[PDB]
DNA sequence: TCAATATCCACCTGCAGATTCTACCAAAAGTGTATTTGGAAACTGCTCCATCAAAAGGCATGTTCAGCTGAATTCAGCTGAACATGCCTTTTGATGGAGCAGTTTCCAAATACACTTTTGGTAGAATCTGCAGGTGGATATTGAT
DNA sequence: ATCAATATCCACCTGCAGATTCTACCAAAAGTGTATTTGGAAACTGCTCCATCAAAAGGCATGTTCAGCTGAATTCAGCTGAACATGCCTTTTGATGGAGCAGTTTCCAAATACACTTTTGGTAGAATCTGCAGGTGGATATTGAT
């Protein structure tokens, strides 16, 4: 009826995934401490967007986070996103 | 030309009875008040539009405050707003 | 005779805020509680900044708050600093801050 | 004959070319989904999500991290290094006004 | 009551002047809206759309492709200085990045 | 539950500039996002322009000034040309 | 006129920015930067000025230009 | 006779100018530069004195912040001396 | 650690001048009524969303090991800091006047809405079609000979 | 002055999931006609700024000397990349059940609309008092010689 508790999922952002992202960002060589650092940064990022998104969701008296809520959060954070207005 | 000068001065006298303020600093306070007014009103406007509501109420103001203000400032501002509305309503 | 601000326990002008909301092209209609709430928030923020700036002014042995005091007050407060992260305060200068590596010995 | 072995860097460069050429998401879908739902669960409970909402979050997050890694790379290279370190990320984010 | 002619047709545009006008009216931008404002706006939006589709189509043909995909839009925008300026704070989903390796990283 | 979008107009323009080229649904979504974004930027700036000058009416002049503020250089000049020509023709 | 922004002025600005030591090539570089900045603000400012059908750039025109560059300025309203 | 060692007077100056708030660029050359640049956009312009003052506060605040970031770049490269390279890195990361 | 200097930093006083206080008066806000209306409550029809299931293979993880990077060190060339001189640019203070803003009045022109038709835009349905993968052979590049 | 040993291009092929075209209803423009606003053209006026003149002070340009910082050159020890085997868990596709959006109707609490009367905030001189311009002297730091 309900899913298993979500715990420590930030570790799901694996070393090779972060390596791939860095590759797209043009990085050739990566210090070992980078990955944890990245996990921190991403975490913060998500917390900031999702927070606002949920705020919008709560303002609309909904229980479902929509793509538009996310888009609005990103926009007000100066992170304008194209492609999900549909 | 209107400004918030007299209200800023009243508040100043509340928190520091024997303290004054330069003309430039008052200009900066006026800039501040107008700025935050625009941020909050603008966000509340967008909130109203997104939800197809034609009326900006205290609820939009509150949500906008939660979006715009960081942490403790948000909590306290929200408290003051709700408190003021409650008192006004009484 | 009674003002809305008197009733709300505020110093900031509820009537003015309401009028500015109506003519600000924000919405077709404006609720009765909205300007009360907004005025309260603005007054609160003003109070916080004037509190800290007044402290700085007293620390500089001056009775009048100047832009420098406002800058010191805002930048030394984490949340006020974030709130005004993209704002320039004229004649505010900057916080005294020298990178440790630049210091002698 | 000792078996073949590319020198350190060659495969890295190869990977750079490969992933700069393509546009697919680089984080695994399901774990990202879990992370988002976990973080969101910490603000409001029993939330649901449109799939497009999570997709939006992932596109945004990966674009953000990639750009960050560009700036980080520039910071490392500036210091005459080829290896990005936490210092580089911190400098990039400080100059961005993120910290 | 003559035969109807659309404002877009009169203005020589593809983009909907009437729709743009309605959106201006209900967007709470001003109390009144001039007759020429939605025409102008529709024209500008149409033009910008044209420039981006031009460049993106060019990019699509460069990849021996007949259908424009988000990647082509990214290539178009980022390889164009002024579009890149206009959309400096915009993320194109599934756009990826421009191929770019820092010279110092290449073998020596 | 009908939804409006700029899709057909974007497609007409596409057929104008590249007669033998199509476009994915996602890319169309990005184009719609784009049009809505620029709409809000221009309309918003024009609103502010009208307010600053104590005017209750947004005219083509507010739109033009907004275009000049928001768009860079040649893009701005060309957009201005398209707009002005469209209004002059429309009035006639 | 760009040379009117002298070396010691730039040194003063850098000092306020916490800079202890300054390369000789900095000054010209700085001037370029300054020029660009001004060109960006003034442009927009003048745009506002011409929309108002005026010939005099006001403090508010500047404030609006700065605001629209995300360089919000307090104290000149 | 006396001589402070290279660096001491620099540091002292840093404290002095970080303590104060006065404009650091001379008024007239700034005015001249502004009017010159402005002539290239629109002609026969005039300026309120407050407009020029606003431009100068903004310009100097911008330059100071830029120099902070520039300094951070130089220190990052294990230097104490800012170079055009540092400014360019700072401006690139700023998205300027 | 030390005499021998140079520079801040607090504190002082006479007043010029910013700030605070006053009082007049349009212009907002308040007020007394009178009417509308947005949206919240309340069913309710159906999308999508949540969770689970199977299975297959793609990818994460751990391991080994060595190349090459980052860090630490050495040293001196030449750059940038500090300081003294003396010239000139900027600062500061006036004067004169015209060239902009800012304002009123009044109508022609532009816009606002409501009513009444028409038609372009939309949602599926019916069609069309790139291109994703799948196969495989030339071409390029790489690292050790 | 090359061979193996891999990875990367480049063309070709075809079915289907995704795109495009077709259909036909109808929401929302468009046409039309009154009711309200408003843009400025003509005609004034107090002021801002610009132009010009002028003295003088302090800030800057310049030349000199040298301390020390930046960059090059060198050395080495671990760290991070490359490669490979294992097996986990993500991805893919679909089922099942229902929570929770939307769509529609209904009807008041709340908001808008006028016509007037109070109340208040902006403005500019008067009155009031505080920084500040310099100057002093004691604290604090710096420098070079030991
Ligand atoms: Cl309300
Ligand atoms: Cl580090
Ligand atoms: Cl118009
Ligand atoms: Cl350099
Ligand atoms: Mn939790
Ligand atoms: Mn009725
Ligand atoms: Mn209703
Ligand atoms: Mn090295
Ligand atoms: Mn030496
Ligand atoms: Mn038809
Ligand atoms: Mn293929
Ligand atoms: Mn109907
Ligand atoms: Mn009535
Ligand atoms: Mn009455
Ligand atoms: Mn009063
Ligand atoms: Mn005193
Ligand atoms: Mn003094």
């Amino acid at each position: 009826r309900h899913r298993k508790v979500l715990r420590d999922n930030i570790q799901g952002i694996t070393k090779p995934a972060i390596r791939r992202l860095a590759r797209r960002g043009g990085v050739k060589r990566i210090s070992g401490l980078i990955y944890e650092e990245t996990r921190g940064v991403l975490k913060v990022f998500l917390e900031n967007v999702i927070r606002d998104a949920v705020t919008y969701t709560e303002h609309a008296k909904r229980k479902t986070v929509t793509a538009m809520d996310v888009v609005y959060a990103l926009k007000r954070q100066g992170r304008t996103l194209y492609g999900f207005g549909g | 030309k209107e400004s918030y000068s007299i209200y800023v001065y009243k508040v100043l006298k509340q928190v520091h009875p024997d303290t004054g303020i330069s003309s430039k600093a008052m200009g900066i306070m006026n800039s501040f008040v107008n700025d935050i007014f625009e941020r909050i009103a603008g966000e509340a406007s967008r909130l109203a539009h997104y939800n197809k509501r034609s009326t900006i109420t205290s609820r939009e103001i509150q949500t906008a405050v939660r979006l715009l203000l960081p942490g403790e400032l948000a909590k306290h501002a929200v408290s003051e707003g709700t408190k003021a509305v409650t008192k006004y309503t009484s | 005779a009674k003002t809305r601000s008197s009733r709300a326990g505020l110093q900031f002008p509820v009537g003015r805020v309401h009028r500015l909301l109506r003519k600000g092209n924000y919405s077709e209609r404006v609720g009765a509680g909205a300007p009360v709430y907004l005025a309260a928030v603005l007054e609160y923020l003003t109070a916080e900044i004037l509190e800290l700036a007044g402290n700085a002014a007293r620390d500089n042995k001056k009775t009048r708050i100047i832009p420098r005091h406002l800058q010191l007050a805002i930048r030394n407060d984490e949340e006020l600093n974030k709130l005004l992260g993209r704002v320039t305060i004229a004649q505010g200068g900057v916080l005294p801050n020298i990178q440790a590596v630049l210091l002698p010995k | 004959k000792k078996p073949h072995r590319y020198r350190p860097g060659t495969v890295a460069l190869r990977e750079i070319r490969r992933y700069q050429k393509s546009t697919e998401l680089l984080i695994r879908k399901l774990p990202f989904q879990r992370l988002v739902r976990e973080i969101a669960q910490d603000f409001k409970t029993d939330l649901r999500f449109q799939s497009a909402a999570i997709g939006a979050l992932q596109e945004a997050s990966e674009a953000y991290l990639v750009g960050l890694f560009e700036d980080t790379n520039l910071c490392a290279i500036h210091a005459k290094r080829v290896t990005i370190m936490p210092k580089d990320i911190q400098l990039a984010r400080r100059i961005r006004g993120e910290r």
